[PDB]
């Protein structure tokens, strides 16, 4: 429309002004710079504009500053996070790296964050995103942040179990357990972390399996009260006795009780795929 | 009298779960608010500090 | 005794609500306050430049 | 009484002596005394007389080197007019958003957005107006990123379009709505209503292609077999295929017993059943 | 990794240069008498050496160059920074030892007092006494502090935490076998407590908390104090706390061991019991 005409003439003629400025020379030219680009957002184009965000950053940073440039990086990056990925992700790095020199972990944790989440759900990249989240969490464990650090932690520990190594999940289950046992109101939730370490060491041995639940049970009383108890009971029983009759039994009562995310059931076909 | 009491159980559960929608919507934008505030003191604050600074570094220096 | 308790559960989450939504109001004044404050020191700031020239 | 009457005298008072002020450097003091005697007819319960005043005010302000100031006179004045012309109000707010978004406070351009569109539904009878204001509060929050308040608006509308009979961008919306829900960590479970919503406005569509529509929604969602949601589709759907008047009026019946149904949810269900 | 060993190298090089900064900024003030610039130039390097040495994971050389920035800074006379710097120390000391971070902590409650930064003196008393409390198992010294972090809470008019430091060391002193003290404190909770609403509720666990305390000493004041708390809170007795004591009593008139642990057994199943409770199970059954 005629709006988003004029608003690019009107960022064009700035950004044109701003370069005569600088090659005639001083925060001038940085103001120009970044009203093209505000401009430029309110024509809705998205394209161009950061383009705009990325020269005021560069000219900002070169005159020393700290703060304002890491500001303006990430804005570059927020605007780009729509417009092109690959340039989102670059000024995300550059912010957490110029933030992190600054000493601003919780910033650098949360652009982490959502690069690995754009990689995860925009491109195809799961390493990466793994490492991202082991910074972010470091990060959060500087700050002493248990909620980020425990969610950090739990992701960390479900990836790793569905395609690394387990000794790194089945520790975490078991220090999460344990900090929780004292805790009353995360007890609740404590038990699952132990159920998901035992499915994890299903996938080395059924004897592993069973020890490893019976040293989680053991360790933490309530771990026995619950149902999960006699589920895990029941289910080494019937690999034990090598019965598929009651193993198909046992997962469609779990599921018709209680409804599944396609995770526990992967798990527990795995199990059984090896059960001959 | 049974249906009495489960029908009154059910709507009681209905009602909390319509509390529970609403003041959750409320609580997640309550959070929202309160990191856009606290990323805006956070800038106010880091921006004054720097400011008084070069203040007095340049009034030290002039006198 | 469930129906009792729930009863009283019921009335506990109204007390919840007693507080919840306007504290949430208050924020929103606040948030707006803080906005104009940033504003007013910039200001400042631009007006200690002015002297300067 | 006498205390309106003196307030109206002071108010009267203190516009002609800033009126004799400012007709005989100044243009700070003027903008003062001017912001000063609107406040105090403000306090005088005069409404026109004070929201011109804090307009004449808050142009002044606008004739002096500043911003926020002016926007957050804009505001004022049209919530101050709120209880008086709505058009000038509403092309205040409009004003403020412009300068708001002009050095990027696009969150406060959105709020203001869907208050003027509130403003504009409440206040006259052409809602159409305020669609345009909400669609663009939405488009803000979705470029700051704010899925809650971008939820909400979309949310809003397609109820909107909706009541309108606009059924297919409604649905779309609700699809989106729901299926956003469920990606989500949050608000998955309630998605399932959302959904029921959309089904609602297919269902005004068709009936042969209800049964396909159900067979997708059920494959995409299986877990949406145990919500009542599914239950309510099947059985209108079986009251519609039969000509009978007991079903339809039970159906109602039992599901009006759990929790009463939005106008909008009985207007469509009457429309569907009438034909 | 070869990215930690760049680190590691990098804030030691930084630590070098800024160890030569320091040492020639003293000839620089003899010789021409710059100022104090370079003291504060120093201090960001040390600062941006203990941000490298947390890349690094060193929580010692952090600490280290935490407290030299704030020796320094505190050389420039500027108290409330060299109060900030030492507080970083002692955060930083904490993550390994807060050996240090006690006297950092101690330090920095005194300058915040000084100028009357009531509120984070009692915040670092809070510190102080987890840290007494994690690394040591003196109860009473954690018990002063809390008392001393609420007395700076109210002096500050900063209420909603000296209340619940005051809470947690009744708790606390509930177990040390102290009847008067712990007493007094879980009745004036209460009494606090039901003329608020929304914590009229908690009320009844610390009557509970308070009745358990006065049962250890006999029968027959227990029943009085049982008594006097169904006056005061007549819908104590709706709680399931109540009827267990009732319980526990009428077993102990009779001395029907079974019967005390079946009610005990039957109460944990109802809601998992805390290490505090079990002790005081154990000990009201010893008589």
């Amino acid at each position: 429309g005629m709006d988003t005409s004029g608003k690019q003439a009107e960022a064009m003629a700035l950004l044109a002004e701003a370069e005569r400025k600088v090659k005639n020379s001083i925060e001038e030219a940085c103001e120009i710079y970044a009203r093209a680009a505000n401009m430029f957002k309110m024509a809705k184009n998205w394209s161009a504009a950061g383009n705009a965000f990325c020269q005021a950053a560069q000219l900002h940073l070169q005159l020393q500053s700290k703060h304002d440039a890491a500001t303006c990086f990430v804005d570059a990056g927020n605007a780009f996070k729509k417009a092109d990925p690959q340039e989102a992700i670059n000024c995300l790095m550059r912010a957490i790296e110029i933030y992190t020199d600054m000493g601003r972990f919780t910033i650098a944790a949360k652009h982490h964050i959502s690069i690995a989440e754009i990689y995860e759900t925009e491109l195809v990249d799961v390493e990466k995103a793994i490492a991202h989240y082991e910074q972010s969490a470091d990060y959060y464990k500087g700050e002493e942040s248990n909620s980020s650090a425990n969610k950090c932690l739990l992701k960390v520990a479900g990836y790793a179990a569905q395609l690394e190594q387990y000794q790194k999940a089945i520790d975490i289950y078991e220090q999460v357990g344990t900090s929780a046992m004292d805790s009353p109101l995360l007890k609740y939730s404590a038990k699952d972390y132990f159920f998901k370490a035992a499915l994890c060491h299903f996938c080395i041995d059924m004897l592993n399996a069973k020890l490893a639940v019976q040293k989680y049970e053991e360790l933490f009383p309530a771990f026995s009260d619950s149902r999960e108890c006699k589920l895990m009971k029941k289910l080494l029983e019937a690999h034990e006795e090598q019965n598929v009759d009651s193993y198909t039994e046992s997962v469609k009562e779990y599921d018709s009780i209680s409804r599944l995310d396609q995770w526990l059931t992967t798990m527990l076909l795995r199990i059984k795929k090896t059960i001959q | 009298t049974r249906h009495s009491e489960i029908i009154k159980l059910e709507n009681s559960i209905r009602e909390l779960h319509d509390m529970f929608m609403d003041m959750a919507m409320l609580v997640e934008s309550q959070g929202e608010m309160i990191d856009r505030i606290e990323y805006n003191v956070e800038h106010a604050v880091d921006y004054v500090e720097r400011a008084v600074s070069d203040t007095k570094k340049a009034v030290k220096y002039q006198s | 005794q469930v129906s009792g308790i729930i009863g009283n559960l019921r009335h506990m989450a109204l007390d919840m609500g007693n507080e919840i939504d306007t504290q949430n109001r208050q924020i929103d004044r606040i948030m707006e306050k803080a906005d104009s404050n940033k504003t007013r020191i910039d200001e400042a700031n631009q007006r200690a430049t002015k002297m300067l020239g």
